[PDB]
RNA sequence: UCUCACUGGA
């Protein structure tokens, strides 16, 4: 159907992120720079691709999209961006 | 894994759907025509029998014809055989479910039996629950047996509604086995049931009645429940077993098949030809015994068919069913690769993510990573350097599934590495991996830390990492599990290393500290007389990994500079710290030096003990994690165990029989003490002799001098050994490791020096195995303490060979209580788990289950994490009227509510407004409802509360950052004070839902933090002690902002199996007025049946009067039971012919008195003088108890109490009347009651505290009565007037349910769990056993903790299947043809996906206009 | 020695503190069918089946008594025919290496030359040993 | 408000499933002498609408099947009378929160 | 070539 995407108004979920979103983040934009990427933030001389993801994750630069599934099968999506990675 | 890539489209599962076979399915599935029963390699020469495996089924290595299917032994699985089954057998399992199918249907039609001519069959036929439904309509199927042809329906009896016709007779069926035998019933009918009839009449059986019967036309088919064609398996399923040449060791399946179709020969030979109706019955049997006990074999048809040598079966029942079965031994974790197991080692100068993995395993331990430009050069020198050294590399995985197998050629410095391949290099450093020791018991049994490659194989660890994995040093063994894919590794590290885990969730405190030797080291060293050199500064500072460099003032300079080492300790310790403890008398003046104080890493004052650097509530290295963070935490752990390790290894610290033997004359104190100690077990023996002993009620005369004796032996034992310890000076060093909290106690002391005690079997004392005495050397009838097991001597002196003998006793008791706990502590562990397993948190804070069932609204009923909260303080829940009124009433309109200008520069022109003043009494009038709410909410009011995170500790943080000088007044705006605190208070977002539910929900849920919040920032405080500024308010409450929203919950914790380890470690920790608890005590609880051990209960006495003891008397003797025999010696018949007067002289008066009709028959019951005054009860109301219970056919005739014997003559009021009488007079002996309710047993009057609130405003521990007791029965003993029935208490939650409700029977259920875990001491958090008790009482009554309970359950098949029912439960899901979501943790381990939890709790898609943007 | 684990004097154990030696000993069979057939223990070669090398054999598919054995090294030579050479010797220990010491060629009740190997190895107390 | 002393024939209830709307209770005199919600462990109950039931179930994304659940013949529910279908709230006391509120199906 | 039995350690 996909008639349960709800808008980027009422977002009950939160502005902020969890460690195992974190996580999955992390380990997915590392899949990818251990998998030949283009990389978007300049090596600090760095191939230690867990710090390069933590680099790229300081400042809000990982091309993806979360997708939080709603306690009934739907979902709203999320921009890694809106995030606050207060911690 | 599937090299030849193909174009199949790729997903994971959905649809678990269950359901039988068609024969003509499998005739459609199958490419089998199998009648050879001969099994394999015809005529002996390896080649294909075609009736068995292989025709064109799976083949072996190096033989591929598989019907083009070939593929060596891998790559291809195998296909179905099928069996042409002449008769039709049962299918074993089945058949209950069959018989429960004929009660319900007419035979030969295949109608149903009852239908909706039956109101309660069309009300039954409501319920949309197919297993339920179909047990409700076999309850109303087995209460007619005849098929009724015309049927008066529910409008009137006279007219006759007509159905299907044919009125036979359902007989009645009762199991024999694999024979079902129809005896229609006059006429005793025997019949053996056919089962080609059987067949007809479910071939025959229909839509509706299916579908109305709970089953599905479309799958689940009760004419699909008789087998008639088998499908037989592959040898890729039962596979041959050679003893290098094939001669003997083929499968026993193979030969189960083989002798089923030898027996199918047999049925079939004698079809094909002659038939014996009395012998072709046994031309079946044995077919359908085989087919029969193929898949089954602990049938009622008790022959196991034993196969030959002695081996009896190998069947399929037998295989599925778990613990080495195929369920729980290959699907729900197995046996892996890349693993590594050792013993382990020791050393602190590694660090806490660090561990010491042995060279040749790095030179066998290996990681395939991708071939990668950045580091090309490193990794084609790795495969350079080969695979026979340390930095080497093993394989080089090609681009499509191609190893390269290094070695074996001739080539080891090959190829460079082409762009897209797998270099499989060995392990190196600071890849962090799994390190786990079984047994695996709560979220630290694992952790994650990084490599550093050493020789001399162990495994390190640092030395306190040891404490929470519970390892020791005695070979104690931990496994490896080295983590594969680059996300994987990124998992693991970003998680499961050691200073993520440091604050433990167990009960909310820190796992880890400082153990034995650092920690008595510590001890020592900060000490105010450990003055230290020059050079040792020196290098102790480099000895610091992190030093910066800034050699430090000497504290003492006078000539010489040296230093008291707590300062050269305070360079360990980083920034911004504060602590105070303020022990006893600990007022900034310590004559002790107990106690401490912090300032940013400068020890103030104080020894630094387990209570700061251990695991403590308070604990330094809490503060430490939740000041900075885990990298910080990480970083004091190393500096503060390397300083203390060189400070150790150049004073040194021994111990030795020195710190054992006491001073002389205290030694002597010692003995004449134990001597006193006999002298008073010398008295009461000596006050036994003469009997005279009151015992005191619970107990008789012995067990009351019992106590007497236990209890002043170890009162004794414990002066004695306090006198032992003050004896001892600061030179003892086993006390100096007993102030440390390293190992040992003041008991540990107190038996190596001053007596050892008591010995002990299963709580008595010693009892006499033999008659009168425990040991030969000792008299008979021996009730001296030396005999009943006291000891006299500590260690030191020895053992005379008796007390060697009793605490041999004492101690192999012990041995049999970890020989048993084990056990069943395992048990219990595991079936919490596979309860608990999948109850995670979701993303609106709401608690679920596999199905969708929600279980609870916010979880913990604030969504405040187990890995967060601390323990702090109230203030408003105490405090006096007018104190309280002092300490936060502000009014400028009143003569001492006024302030100083000291504290406001603004504080003149403030006076008078109303325009603040209305504020500021909002204010005051808000927390005094607020102190009302706290009073109403606990009860006792104690104040450190499990709570999030520390406002006293941020503000006193701003103070020690933005230097309060306590003489300017400060600039702060009272208004503004209002308003942030007004503007915080609706800030602390947990639920964003716009609508009244939602806010009223994140309201009700964070109330009790925001009026703990208000208590701590009002006015006079925020003014008066913490005296802030502009600056430090606003960063305050950007603190309090900012961690409490870091601090809420995070969806995707697995709650529920957290919670169920967190619940089941200390259990393991428990060992064994007599109440029980432990392990007895929580299977009785999880385990809800009713034949508890201990029902005990309590009352209250009445709300008017405080602590009467005649009324407490009244209600104890109004409740407590009475009956004939607790009254009674002598019950006599006579025979006095003579009813006008008594042939024995004591009764002359008697008859006359009561004539102031009858049978010869004298009726004589004594009573004596203890019960009648062990009650208040009178003669007179006996007597008429006895007229008013019996009133029919006797003559009550009392006695004299005043005289001492209490006689009950009776005769008959209208000869063969004894004959019955004696009957009677049993019945009159023990079947009457006289006093209270039944089950009122030994009642306790105790005289417990009362915490109360004071009528003056303060607390009060006040005294009254509270009973006790040990029975139940709720209902009655709650009406009776005279208690205080709103406050009773029970244990028995069964009861309490059924008689004060479902809501009510949790709470109970909750506060007796939660109290008989921590009587033993230990801790856990209140939100898990709030979970388990809630999914305990959420299905509706109590579910119990076993099988009987949520593992039947209407939830999913695979998930219920793996707690050992698994024949059981398959069959009923192949019955019913369930579909499973697939939305379970389990089932998503069996069926290898993600688990759809956690870091599978969501997805991650790739955009694609950021991909534009970013560049 | 934190959690109760000892420190060791390296030198003591060069000196003999806790060495000692080690005697496992084998078996192998010629065996016996039902019908006769009796077995052979003579040097294996290719005419289940291994790849272990032959250096240390015998004349008989044995091992001379006092010589040290290492790595995957063949332990007893047997062949047996049906009336083809099977690879029926059997390798080393993969847990254990060290030296053959005592050979006897025996047989038994009914006459299956039966030949055995004992072996010696030296063991030096090392770290992660138990005391 | 039907209440016996003692005893009420169990083949006198067949007469209970009898008409649509108005219904007979049944209740002990002795077993309501004391107050089965006056106990400090029974928490209050409160009743809900349905067009409340229907904001319930839109607002948790929720239906009949989902919920925590009870049983008619609970005690305290025949002290309020709830029949087939509905939704009670109940508001407890707590520690770590202070209030919580609860939902019970009446199955 | 493993099934089972019995020891052994935590
Ligand atoms: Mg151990
Ligand atoms: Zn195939
Ligand atoms: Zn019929």
């Amino acid at each position: 159907l996909k008639e349960k995407a709800i808008p980027k108004d009422q977002r009950a979920t939160t502005p902020y992120m969890t460690k195992y979103e974190r996580a999955r983040i992390l380990g997915t934009r590392a899949l990818q720079i251990s998998m030949n990427a283009p990389v978007f933030v300049d090596l600090e001389g760095e191939t230690d691709p867990l710090r390069i993801a933590m680099k790229e994750l300081a400042e809000k630069k990982i091309p993806l999209v979360i997708r939080r599934y709603l306690p009934d099968g739907s979902f709203e999506d999320w921009s890694v961006e809106e995030l606050i990675v207060d911690l | 894994v599937g090299q030849q890539y193909s174009s199949a489209p790729l997903r994971t599962v959905k649809e678990v759907q269950f359901g039988l076979f068609s024969p003509e399915e499998v005739r459609a599935i199958s490419v089998a025509k199998i009648r050879f029963p001969e099994t394999m390699d015809e005529t002996q020469t390896r080649a294909k029998i075609g009736g068995l495996n292989d025709p064109r089924l799976g083949s072996i290595d190096r033989n591929l014809k598989c019907q083009t299917c070939q593929e060596g032994m891998n790559e291809c699985p195998g296909h179905f055989g099928h069996i042409d089954l002449a008769k039709p057998v049962f299918h074993v399992g089945f058949i209950a479910k069959i018989k429960k199918v004929c009660e319900c249907v007419c035979m030969h039609c295949g109608k149903l039996l009852l239908d909706e001519h039956n109101e309660l069959m069309r009300q039954a036929l409501a319920i949309k629950d197919s297993k339920k439904r179909f047990a409700a309509i076999w309850t109303l199927c087995k209460t007619k047996m005849v098929c009724e042809t015309d049927v008066p329906s529910e409008d009137d009896p006279t007219q006759l509604v007509s159905r299907g016709g044919c009125g036979n007779t359902q007989p009645t069926i009762r199991k024999d086995g694999l024979k079902l035998v129809g005896s229609w019933k006059d006429e005793p009918e025997l019949r053996v049931l056919s089962t080609e009839e059987i067949l007809n009449i479910f071939k025959h059986i229909s839509v509706k009645d299916f579908t109305s019967l709970g089953f599905n036309e479309v799958f689940s088919r009760p004419e699909w429940m008789i087998l008639t064609c088998l499908p037989v398996p592959p040898p890729p399923v039962r596979p041959s077993i050679s003893f290098n040449e094939s001669q003997r060791g083929e499968d026993d399946l193979t030969f189960k098949l083989a002798d089923i179709l030898k027996a199918n020969i047999s049925l079939e030979t004698l079809e094909h030809n002659g038939a014996p109706h009395h012998a072709i019955e046994e031309a079946e049997s044995l077919l359908q015994f085989h087919v029969a006990t193929y898949m089954d074999n602990d049938i009622a048809g008790q022959p196991q068919a034993l196969q030959k040598s002695g081996r009896p079966v190998k069947s399929i029942r037998a295989r599925l069913k778990g613990k080495e079965g195929r369920i729980r031994g290959n699907l729900m974790g197995k046996r892996v690769d890349f693993s590594a197991r050792t013993v382990i080692s020791g050393d602190p100068n590694l660090e806490l993510d660090q561990v010491g993995v042995p060279k040749s395993i790095a030179k066998t331990l290996t990681y395939p990573e991708v071939v990668t430009p950045y580091n090309i050069d490193r990794l084609t020198q790795l495969v350079r350097n080969g695979p026979n050294e340390h930095p080497g590399a093993k394989y080089v995985i090609r681009d499509s599934g191609d190893r390269i197998d290094l070695r074996y050629s001739k080539r080891a410095g090959d190829i460079q590495l082409q762009y897209g391949w797998k270099v499989e290099r060995h392990i190196m450093d600071n890849d962090p991996v799994l390190f786990n020791r079984q047994p695996s018991l709560h979220k630290m049994s694992m952790m994650a830390h990084r490599v550093k490659v050493i020789p001399y194989s162990t495994f390190r660890l640092n030395l306190s990492v040891t404490s929470p994995y519970n390892a020791d040093f005695d070979g104690d063994e931990m496994n490896l599990h080295v983590p594969q894919s680059e996300e994987t590794r990124a998992e693991l590290s970003q998680l499961c290393a050691v200073p993520l885990q440091i604050v433990s969730p167990q009960s909310n405190k820190p796992c880890m500290g400082i153990v034995q030797d650092t920690l008595c080291g510590i001890r020592k060293l900060t000490l105010r007389d450990t003055f230290i050199e020059l050079d040792q500064v020196l290098n102790m500072l480099y000895w610091v990994p992190d030093w910066d460099g800034v050699i430090p003032t000497p504290a003492i300079i006078k000539p010489k500079p040296l230093w008291s080492g707590k300062q050269i300790l305070s360079v360990a310790i980083p920034n911004g710290i504060h602590l105070q403890r303020f022990d006893e008398g600990t007022t900034l003046l310590s004559p002790k030096d107990n106690g401490m104080l912090i300032i940013d890493g400068q020890i103030i004052f104080g020894v630094v003990e387990k209570k700061t650097v251990g695991s403590s509530n308070g604990g330094l290295i809490h503060v430490v994690t939740r000041e900075k963070g885990p990298q910080v935490c990480a970083k004091l752990f190393g500096n503060i165990q390397k300083v203390v390790n060189f400070w150790l290894l150049h004073n040194g610290f021994s111990t030795g029989i020195g710190d054992t033997i006491a001073d002389g004359p205290t030694m002597r104190e010692i003995t004449e003490t134990i001597a006193e100690a006999k002298k008073k077990v010398l008295d009461v023996t000596k006050e036994a002799q003469a009997n005279l002993l009151t015992a005191k009620h619970g107990m008789t005369l012995r067990e009351s001098f019992e106590d007497n004796v236990v209890r002043f032996l170890n009162e004794a034992r414990d002066k004695a050994g306090r006198l032992a310890e003050v004896n001892l000076k600061d030179l003892n060093n086993v006390k100096q490791m007993v102030m440390a909290g390293s190992k040992g106690s003041f008991i540990n002391i107190a038996q190596m020096s001053a007596c050892v005690g008591q010995q002990s079997v299963e709580g008595k004392r010693i009892a006499f195995g033999f008659v009168d005495r425990t040991l030969p050397h000792f008299s008979k009838d021996d009730y001296s303490p030396e005999s009943k097991g006291f000891v006299e001597n500590s260690y030191l002196r020895g053992l005379t060979p008796q007390e060697f003998f009793f605490h041999a006793m004492g101690g192999r008791e012990g041995l049999i209580d970890t020989a048993v706990k084990t056990a069943e502590t395992g048990y219990i562990q595991r079936r919490l788990v596979k309860a608990l397993e999948d109850i995670m948190v979701h993303y609106d804070n709401t608690t679920r289950n596999s199905l969708g069932n929600v279980i609870q609204f916010i979880y913990g009923e604030d969504g405040m994490d187990a890995a967060h909260i601390e323990k702090q303080s109230l203030d408003t829940i105490g405090g006096s009227d007018a104190a309280f009124e002092k300490r936060y009433r502000v009014d400028l309109l009143n003569t001492d509510h006024t302030l100083d200008p000291s504290l406001l520069e603004s504080g003149s022109e403030i006076l008078g407004d109303l325009k603040l003043q209305v504020l500021l009494d909002e204010e005051y009038k808000q927390l005094v409802k607020d102190r009302k709410f706290l009073r109403e909410v606990f009860v006792d009011g104690e104040a450190n509360w499990p709570l999030p995170v520390n406002i006293r500790r941020i503000i006193q943080n701003a103070q020690q950052t933005f230097h309060i000088d306590h003489t300017k007044p400060s600039d702060l705006t009272i208004k503004d004070i209002v308003l942030g605190v007004k503007d915080l208070q609706e800030n602390l977002l947990v639920l964003r839902g716009k609508n009244e539910i939602i806010q009223n929900a994140q309201r009700d849920a964070v109330t009790l933090f925001c009026c703990l919040l208000r208590s701590r920032l009002a006015t006079r405080r925020v003014l008066q002690e913490y005296r802030l500024t502009k600056q430090a308010f606003d960063w305050v409450l950007s603190n309090i902002e900012a961690q409490f929203l870091r601090s809420v919950v995070h969806p995707g914790e697995m709650v529920g199996v957290l919670a169920a380890q967190s619940i089941g470690e200390p259990a393991t920790q428990m060992t064994l007025k007599k109440v029980t608890s432990g392990v007895p005590r929580l299977k009785e609880i999880l385990n809800v049946a009713k034949n508890m051990k201990t029902p005990s209960l309590t009352v209250y006495l009445e709300p008017g009067h405080a602590a009467d003891q005649e009324q407490a008397k009244l209600i104890r003797s109004a409740i407590e039971h009475t009956t004939l025999k607790s009254v009674t010696i002598a019950s006599e018949i006579y025979y006095d012919p003579d009813p006008r007067s008594t042939v024995i002289p004591e009764d002359e008066e008697i008859i006359q008195l009561h004539f102031s009709q009858q049978s010869p028959w004298l009726l004589r019951l004594e009573l004596d003088r203890a019960a009648m005054n062990d009650k208040d009860l009178t003669m007179g109301q006996v007597g008429e108890r006895i007229k008013q219970t019996f009133k029919n056919d006797l003559f009550v005739i009392w006695s004299e109490d005043n005289d001492e014997k209490l006689i009950i003559r009776c005769r008959v009021v209208r000869a063969e009347e004894d004959h019955m009488l004696k009957k009677i007079e049993n019945t009159m002996l023990e079947n009457i009651t006289l006093r209270g309710v039944e089950n009122i047993e030994r009642v306790v009057m105790m005289k417990y505290d009362r915490k109360v609130p004071s009528p003056t405003g303060e607390y009060v521990k006040e005294p009254e009565w509270v009973l006790e007791t040990d029975g139940v029965n709720l209902s009655e003993v709650m009406t009776v007037p005279g208690i205080d029935p709103t406050r009773i208490y029970t244990n028995s939650f069964i009861d309490i349910m059924e008689v004060l409700g479902i809501e009510a029977g949790r709470a109970a259920l909750y506060k007796e769990v939660y109290n008989v875990i921590a009587s033993d001491g230990s801790y856990v958090n209140y939100r898990h056993m709030a979970l388990l008790v809630d999914v305990m009482t959420t299905q509706g009554g109590l579910t119990s903790v076993t099988r009987h309970g949520f593992n039947r359950s209407n939830t999913g098949a695979l998930m219920r299947c793996s707690f050992e029912e698994t024949v059981e439960i398959l069959f009923e899901a192949g019955a019913s043809a369930e579909l499973d979501d697939c939305r379970g943790v389990s089932e998503n381990v069996i069926l290898g996906q993600m688990a759809p939890i956690g870091t599978g709790a969501f997805d991650v898609m790739i955009d694609e206009e950021s991909l534009v943007k970013y560049m | 020695n934190q959690e109760d684990s000892m420190i060791m004097n390296q030198s003591s154990i060069d000196r003999g503190l806790f060495r000692s030696l080690f005697f496992r000993s084998y078996m192998d069979q010629e065996k016996k069918y039902g019908m006769s057939i009796t077995e052979t223990f003579e040097k294996p070669q290719r005419t289940r089946m291994k790849h272990g090398t032959y250096d240390k054999l015998d004349d008989d598919g044995l091992i001379a008594p006092g010589v040290r054995v290492s790595g995957e090294d063949v332990i007893i030579g047997k062949t047996t025919p049906i009336s083809s050479k099977r690879d029926a010797s059997t390798p080393l220990r993969s847990t254990e290496n060290g030296i053959v010491d005592q050979v006897l060629v025996t047989t038994n009740q009914d006459g299956l030359k039966f030949v055995k190997v004992r072996v010696r190895t030296t063991k030096i107390p090392q770290i992660g040993d138990k005391f | 408000i039907f209440v016996y002393q003692n005893n009420i024939t169990p083949s006198a209830m067949k007469l209970v499933p009898s008409i649509p709307p108005a219904t007979i209770e049944t209740f002990n005199e002795a077993a309501l002498v004391v107050n089965i919600t006056h106990h400090e462990l029974v928490p209050k109950h409160i009743r809900l609408s349905s067009d409340e039931k229907r904001e319930l179930l839109k607002r948790y994304r929720l239906k009949e099947s989902q919920l925590p659940r009870i049983q008619r013949a609970d005690p305290v529910a025949l002290y309020l009378g709830l029949k087939r279908g509905e939704v009670v709230k109940i508001i407890r006391k707590s520690e770590t929160s202070g209030r919580y509120a609860s939902y019970r199906i009446c199955m």
